[PDB]
């Protein structure tokens, strides 16, 4: 028993709240936990937001998980997304970068070309081609938003700075970082290709799967692979970039309500899960894709006790997050 | 890192606790800096250091090699007890044992359920992996510290009922603060409180006969011990050949791929003038030799072998062993192995 | 939540809260005679080490120390009046007590009778104390200064007894216990922690007697004026029964063997983390160790210490109470020698601790009485104590402590004898230090009379008066915290920094013979005047929201206490580096006092002494104020 | 550590001496995890809190400064860091003292030696408790 | 504020610089605190200190006596200088001259436009409001700094021609810490590189004949300098009464309407023992006598006399006056007077 | 700005500053004998003094001193 204040990012995430509060409510008895909505405008505001006790919880992509620990946020994951199937659950997923066909280029000859990105700072849209290419982008490498900014003929890169990188806001004015950018995240990146807008998306394996029903449509695409060949996006097992850790949900390290957090959210998957219910699903909406939890996920596991972001991360992962940011060639 | 060469200027080791820090610094003077010393509270706090480079070596025990090796550090040199011969194979391994006293008549290896007892560390191979295993595909549950009415146990929940007997200032500590750590501390816990001790089968002999001058043990006769015997039966503690619970693969010095042979090469070369052959240890430096015990190596340490082929934790550890440790991961409470095994590759 | 909000919880808080228990149980046979380093002691402090940690307050540790105690050893003490050979009448006594770091030693010869401990002052009486042993009243100051003026007079042992008019005590033949030593804590460890005995162990006199001392009973006094001569004086605000010198036909001998005794004292930690600036802290200490069970010693205090603890934690768990600043309550021990353990706790922050702890509370001898109300700190703390006795009511009377009639409350200097002391005279923090104090001090006080009985014998609501002390306490902790802005009175510096310069105006004649200019002195007064308007201008134009900018305002305050301990002294030779309220050369009115001097056309002025004096003194208020702000780099270039 | 270095090659006079040695390794180390939370908090610190940062890059600036022994009076002996500075208190003046010992002769002064290392201790004990440690160092076993 | 009573405990004076703070500290100490200390860099600070009740009391000049007025203070003792009964009424006021050197030949009433000027400073009556009024009459524009060539008036714009002859450590501040800041400080100006000084009518005589013992006043003669008639001529300096520019209100205190009363009250009381009657200055302390020139109040002070109903400073000041310095109002430089203003009421 | 960008511009700026004529200039006989507290040495005070207030750079002030220094 008792409320946990979730934090929504922006109108869509709102509705997708409300609903869910509203849902619960129904089935949760009075003795319960219950939620309750708080809207900001950004992942970063519900980060403070949580630091300040003016909210509970919020589910982050892991590369943001990272910033949300420093101080002095000092949030810890609680709860994490599962993948796959309930049969046998992934707590990872794979970064692919997906580009049209004939489009004719492979990774090596990215220079010049317009790129699509999830948001500043996330695993598969920044981290990971940003950290790959590190390199080759040419130097000064600092401020890393600069380098970017060179290397590419213009982005698309929410949550970045526009009004000093303003090549980065190129393919999306503004830069902003929500869903009412209409390329914001997963979804809005690949938006961002299949426009015409950007020459490649940096997403995750199933992005495309989840927007175009068609194999004939899929067709039309492929990914660039590491070894300078392209693949048709099937097979992203043997044409990915990286694996990377499942999204998380984050809370204060001190009075962080983790036990109601992990309670309200196992018996939300239980009614809500895949499946479960024709009134209401945790993991759609016809709001939105990927409203407060990923439309991939299939369920939640609870973190081990007192996991701290680094830990939960793993050594490589917060290796190359370092590198990036100090980083050396 | 253009055409670029030599990383190899100086080791940095991992050290636990104030002792082992001190043996550090002074193997770092005496050789003129190719020995670098970090610190560190806790074995697996260490192991963390040289996973992130913030250091690259140190020597373990077995059951946290396999920790270590999990967080994929892997092995480079083992530490060889049996001969003096630098350039033979690792051994098969020590001896692990359990120990009473001669004193008490009625505990047996049957008769455990209830008693106190005491271990070198949680995690440790002697004092941990194999008699808790062993006990478990026994018990067949997790709660040692239900099956033992009270013990010490370093590394445990500072209050479970195995950290009743610790004593040392920090209390239960998986390091030389806690008195009751290692095969020396485990030994002097039986002493003391606890009516068996899980520890390797040299120790008796290396704490009895005034060997170990403390006051607590110099007085102390191989005779007032006894061993505990798989089938139920006790023996002298010279038996240990023919009543001991399982062999326990040598302890190993841990490094990152990147460095391994960095690290041997300068151990192989320090082991030249310091190791076995040091004929006096108070007039020069001795890695073997500590000044209290076990700091950095095992004392009884006669020479760092090369592992011929054995590059891999699994290799060197074998299969038994890790067949062994893995029946108890259940059991684990060890947060880097978490750490280190949540990524899905 | 707002002041009223916390005023009003604090006080229903103490409003349900049984003091007299907790003053008792730590009077039960588990912890009674508690002297320092003992068995007894070592439990009480697990005991609130454990209640600490039972109060589910954060972080919460113990400090060791190893410090050289001295006790009574296994031979007699004793005072014998004998003639220029073996004793006549009789053994005056074997003293049950003793006064602590006492020369061990034993000597014989006259035996004058200086009123309350030389004073320093009545010193400057008729018969001479040149080479012969001295008698003294408990009172005015402390033991180590009336041996140490004893000594300073060429004298030899010196007895100290607690007369009927001071001290009214029913019973003659009790005995009370002594310190002796002119500073604070272990006697060879001046500024630096101590170790071993077996590493660093130098035998004394580094600031110790080097002159027997002895407590001894009124009964025995009576009988050393038995054998006197000369006629006790009416000056002496005391009664007949003493006289002035032994008489001639004979004279008496003191004994004292004494032992050194290295202990190990357990002070006792315990925080409350703040929300906003958590590094800032207030502590909040209270001596746990006593000779006798020391219910007011060290009863009374603890027990405000404990309860006070329970409170704060309480309130920020279940009331909401979010403390911007951590508080760190203390439980010192080994403080019958002077404050031993407090004093070596801050040896070991010698130059950080300020960035560290903002404010020094301590409850010591909290309660010992109904009658008045004496207060003493650093005039940093002046408006808080004056506007919270505006707040709290006496416990016997239902009126406010603060005397409505005046608008300039009466605050008194810090003792050599009150942890309290070191913590400003030597660390730099401001600290406080309330007394529900008596016209007459506690009799019992350091003899084996200090009972949980006798004492609320002689104040029956004990709970309630202990009650008021606790909830003073208690605002002042809310008060230096409840709000983002540090609020100290780093303004009633200027005041008395001005009183110096104008009680230095009265020679300026002396001034001027010497070619002193005495301007580079009014300079650094007024460079420090505005540092202080600065101070106290930007805060009004900060936003209590800028936790940036608030907190570089804070830290400057932060700073001005500090920073007026002489930086031209070294601690290792003399600790109270405190300009204002230290002790030493490098004191403010150790200036004027050798000034003063001048006038008596002797040698007694060391005019090269002076020379620097003012020119350091000077140097040192005016680094007070290049430090204290001034935008940095203050550019009054021209002079 | 270089200086503990140093230090150890008279591990033997120091030990002809009742002198532990032991109070000087825990202040290099109560100083070296001083440095680690530093050098961690900094990590864990945005760029972006001005607050926070301000709070860290002032200890960095303590640093230095708390080098200096806080037991020697400028007015006296003007260069007080035990590192760089000139007098008995400098910690380079220490074992110039100490190396006297084996000479056998009374160049050494043995009390002054005494005092030396006792403060010199101290004074980089100081210097951890001074560069945070959190605040009130809480390695109250020893 | 319940039924109270008793404000007047002690009285806050604002002294400039840093002379003035020390006479100011003096007259503390010695009146066991009655008068209290604070100090500002400029009179207009001073104003605003005691607007603000920062402080409550300090002695002006008539010209600085009109913005105080403006800025909502009141007059409430003023300075009498021809007599020594303290009951008497305020003086019509003080004269005020012009004086050039007698060897300057050519210089007079009708030729200021070109000339080197030294003044009190800027705001005050004698300085600057008498003299430069009766020169915009003529000149009709504000630019003062054009229409001399060159001089020192303190107060001015760092960087105008009016600021080019000051000397002062602070140079051109308007106090102490400018050399030819003041009555005195315009006379030597004029000594030493103005062609004209304006200045109180008493000056050259206490400061010729050996009565100013400065290097530079110490062999200077009355019968060196001359004064500027209205009409062009010149004449003696014994003559001021017949060739004077005109008359200017006595410096009056001021404070708060809520502290007046306070004020008064202590200052008349202060007089009694620390006025004319004190036979000697050097020891016993002066309020009129200064260790400079005219520190808190002006050294030829004779009594600090009540105002008997001209409690008000259009009351105090006198119609001609405030006519005179109303005409000058638009050239006025001064920031408070501006801030005084603003408020629509 | 980044670093490159204050590396690369602070390099310009020091290729086009002409350091020889200035140690030159504080050559002349304007203060050539500038021994401490002499009037060359003044000379060249004040002109730094003015040179970093033509410099237009914020605050500048001067720092008085009276040492005793041996002739
Ligand atoms: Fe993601
Ligand atoms: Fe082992
Ligand atoms: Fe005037």
């Amino acid at each position: 028993d008792k409320t946990v204040r979730w934090c929504a990012v922006s109108e869509h995430e709102a509705t997708k709240c409300q609903s869910f509060r509203d849902h619960m409510k129904s089935v949760i008895p009075s003795d319960g936990p219950s939620v309750a909505c708080v809207k900001k405008a950004s992942y970063l505001d519900c980060i403070r937001a949580i630091a300040a006790n003016e909210a509970d919880a919020v589910t982050l992509d892991a590369g943001l998980v990272y910033d949300a620990y420093l101080a002095p946020n000092n949030l810890k994951p609680v709860v994490a997304e599962f993948y796959g199937s309930k049969e046998d659950p992934q707590t990872f997923y794979y970064a692919v970068a997906v580009v049209k066909k004939d489009s004719g280029f492979q990774m090596n000859q990215l220079r010049g070309k317009k790129s699509c990105h999830t948001g500043l700072g996330r695993s598969a849209g920044w981290n990971i081609p940003i950290g790959l290419l590190y390199c080759d982008l040419p130097e000064p490498r600092k401020p890393l938003e600069k380098a970017v900014a060179n290397f590419f003929s213009g982005s698309c890169a929410p949550c970045a700075d526009g009004t000093d990188f303003p090549q980065l806001c190129q393919l999306c004015p503004g830069c902003g970082c929500s869903t009412l950018n209409q390329y914001f995240g997963y979804s809005g990146a690949f938006k961002c290709l299949k426009d015409g807008a950007g020459d490649v998306a940096f997403v995750k394996h199933s992005t495309i799967f989840e927007n175009l029903a068609n194999k004939a449509d899929r067709d039309q695409y492929e990914l660039l692979c590491l070894d300078n060949t392209r693949k048709p996006v099937d097979e992203y097992k043997d044409c990915h970039l990286a694996q990377v850790p499942s999204h998380t949900v984050v809370a204060r390290s001190m009075g962080g309500k983790e036990d109601l957090i992990w309670e309200l959210l196992n018996q939300a998957q239980e009614h809500f899960g895949k499946d479960k219910s024709k009134e209401f699903q945790l993991f759609s909406s016809p709001h939105g894709k990927d409203l407060l939890f990923k439309d991939s996920a299939h369920g939640f596991l609870k973190v081990p006790p007192r996991m701290d972001a680094k830990m939960y991360l793993g050594y490589e992962y917060v290796t190359a997050i370092r590198n990036l940011r100090e980083g050396t060639c | 890192p253009d055409p670029l060469q030599d990383e190899c200027k100086a080791v940095k080791w991992c050290a636990l606790g104030h002792h082992e820090r001190l043996k550090c610094d002074e193997w770092s003077v005496t050789s003129g800096g190719l020995i670098e010393c970090e610190s560190a509270e806790t074995p697996e706090d260490c192991i963390a250091k040289i996973m992130n480079g913030e250091a690259d070596a140190m020597s373990l025990d077995g059951g946290y090699v396999y920790i270590a090796g999990q967080c994929g550090l892997v092995p480079v040199l083992a530490e060889n007890y049996e001969s003096t011969d630098c350039k033979k194979a690792p051994e098969e391994g020590y001896l692990s044992v359990a120990v009473v006293k001669k004193s008490n008549p009625d505990i047996n290896w049957n008769n455990l359920e209830g008693k106190k007892s005491c271990h070198t560390a949680v995690d440790r191979t002697a004092g941990w992996n194999i008699p808790m295993g062993l006990l478990y595909n026994r018990i067949n549950h997790c709660r040692f510290d239900e099956f033992f009415r009270q013990g010490c146990a370093p590394g445990s929940q500072k209050n479970s009922s195995l950290c009743e007997l610790c004593v040392g200032p920090s209390v239960c500590a998986p390091n030389n603060r806690e008195g009751y750590y290692g095969y020396t501390g485990a030994f002097r816990c039986l002493v003391e409180k606890g009516d068996v001790a899980f520890v390797k089968s040299q120790t008796v002999l290396q704490n009895t006969g005034g060997r170990n001058s403390e006051p607590w043990a110099k007085d102390l006769k191989e005779e007032d011990f006894e061993l505990l015997c798989l089938d139920g039966t006790r023996k002298p503690v010279s038996e240990a050949h023919n009543c001991h619970l399982a062999k326990a693969p040598n302890h190993a010095v841990v490094s990152r791929k990147d460095k391994a042979a960095c690290v041997k090469q300068k151990l192989l070369d320090l082991q030249v003038e310091f190791g076995n052959t040091v004929a006096d240890c108070s007039s020069k430096f001795c890695m073997f030799h500590s000044k209290t015990k076990d700091l950095l190596f095992r004392d009884d340490t006669k020479c760092l072998v090369d592992l011929r082929g054995k590059n891999t934790y699994e290799k060197y550890l074998g299969a038994d062993y890790i067949k062994a440790v893995s029946n108890l991961r259940k059991c684990s409470t060890s947060r880097l192995l978490e750490a280190c095994t949540f990524h899905k590759h | 939540l707002y002041w009223d909000d916390l005023k009003r919880k604090l006080s229903e808080k103490l409003d349900s809260t049984d003091f007299t228990s907790t003053i008792k149980l730590l009077n039960e046979n588990s912890y009674v005679p508690r002297e320092a380093g003992s068995q007894k002691d070592e439990n009480l402090a697990l005991y609130v080490e454990n209640e600490f940690r039972e109060f589910k307050l954060s972080k919460v540790w113990r400090d060791q120390h190893f410090v050289k105690i001295q006790v009574k050893d296994s031979a007699q003490n004793s005072v014998i009046i004998v003639d220029k050979n073996g004793r006549l009448v009789y053994l005056v006594e074997n003293p049950g007590g003793y006064v602590a770091y006492s020369k061990a030693a034993t000597v014989t010869g006259k035996l004058v009778h200086a009123n309350f401990g030389t004073k320093k002052d009545f010193e400057d009486l008729y018969t001479p104390v040149n080479g012969s042993i001295v008698i003294v009243r408990a009172g005015k100051i402390t033991f180590a200064e009336k041996v140490a003026n004893a000594e300073s007079l060429n004298a030899i042992g010196v007895l100290i007894y607690m007369d009927q008019t001071k001290f009214p005590i029913v019973n003659a033949e009790l005995s009370f216990f002594g310190h002796a030593h002119l500073g604070t804590g272990d006697p060879y460890t001046p500024g630096f922690p101590s170790f071993n005995h077996t590493q660093f162990p130098p035998s004394r006199s580094s600031g110790l007697p080097n002159i027997p001392v002895q407590t001894i009973s009124r009964a025995a006094a009576e009988k050393l004026f038995g054998n006197m001569e000369g006629d006790c004086p009416s000056d002496w605000k005391t009664d007949s029964t003493c006289r002035m010198v032994t008489s001639e036909s004979k004279n008496v001998k003191l004994t004292v063997s004494n032992v050194l005794k290295e202990i190990k004292i357990l002070n006792i930690f315990g925080v409350i983390k703040g929300f906003v600036e958590p590094d800032h802290y207030v502590v909040v200490g209270a001596q746990r160790d006593a000779w006798g069970p020391g219910a007011a010693k060290s009863g009374v205090g603890t027990a405000l210490l404990l309860k006070l603890a329970q409170m704060f934690s309480d309130m920020v768990l279940k009331d909401g109470f979010q403390p911007s600043r951590s508080i760190i309550f203390a439980s010192w021990s080994a403080g019958d020698f002077g404050s031993v353990g407090a004093t070596e706790w801050l040896e070991g922050y010698l130059s950080s601790l300020h960035l560290k702890a903002f404010t020094y509370i301590n409850l010591d001898k909290a309660v010992l009485g109904t009658s008045n109300f004496k207060v003493s700190a650093s005039p940093l703390l002046y408006t808080l104590i004056e506007k919270t006795m505006q707040n709290v009511k006496h416990p016997v009377t239902g009126q406010f402590l603060y005397q409505d009639s005046n608008w300039a409350s009466k605050v008194e200097k810090l003792t050599l004898d009150n942890a309290a002391f070191p913590f400003l005279a030597y660390s730099g923090i401001p600290a406080v230090s309330f007394c529900f104090c008596e016209d007459t001090d506690y009799p019992y006080l350091g003899t084996t009379m200090d009972t949980y009985k006798e004492l609320i014998e002689r104040i029956p609501e004990l709970n309630k008066v202990a009650r008021a002390a606790a909830e003073v306490a208690g605002q002042f902790v809310i008060k230096l915290t409840h709000d983002v802005e540090l609020n100290l009175d780093y303004e009633e510096y200027n005041s008395q920094l001005l009183s110096f310069v104008r009680d230095l105006n009265q020679y300026r004649a002396d001034i001027k013979e010497m070619g002193l200019s005495l301007q580079w002195l009014y300079s650094a007064r007024g460079d420090f005047f505005r540092a202080t308007s600065r101070l106290t201008t930007d805060f009004g134009n900060a936003e209590k929201t800028d936790r940036f900018v608030m907190k570089k305002l804070n830290d400057r305050v932060m700073r001005v206490e500090y920073h007026f301990l002489s930086p031209y002294v070294s601690p290792k030779e003399s600790p109270f580096r405190h300009v204002f309220w230290g002790s030493g050369s490098h004191t403010l009115p150790a200036l004027l006092e050798n000034l003063k001097l001048r006038k008596q056309n002797n040698g007694a002025f060391n005019e090269t002494l002076f020379r620097n004096q003012l020119a350091l003194a000077t140097w040192t208020i005016q680094g007070a104020a290049n430090a204290l702000s001034g935008d940095v780099w203050d550019i009054d270039n021209e002079f």
